[PDB]
């Protein structure tokens, strides 16, 4: 805005901005048994297994 | 020449008995004929016939 003082006249401006991702990383750990893992696959022999 | 049985007999775990083989560390031999005397007619004196 101008005004009527001795003030210098405003040249128009420009102003221009640069913003970037930031990367993020998760990570969980699971351990499942050796013996869980395989009677999975064990057949049916009995109600009691 | 003599008569005899053609095959095993068997015995399950199924029904009642796998109740108390996996909660306690125990197992019956015809649980439902073990019970059938206990609870269903008590006080009745064993007799062969």
């Amino acid at each position: 805005i101008a005004h009527g003082d001795g003030r210098r006249p405003n040249k128009q401006r420009q102003y221009i901005v640069m913003k970037a991702c930031n990367k993020h990383h998760i990570g969980a750990e699971i351990e499942l048994a050796a013996a869980d893992i395989e009677l999975l696959f064990a057949e049916k022999e009995t109600p009691l297994d | 020449a003599m008569s005899g049985p053609a095959a095993y007999a068997s015995y399950v775990v199924r029904g009642a008995n796998l109740v108390t083989a996996v909660s306690y560390g125990r197992a019956m031999r015809n649980f439902e004929q073990f019970m059938a005397r206990i609870v269903d007619h008590p006080n009745a004196l064993p007799s062969v016939e």
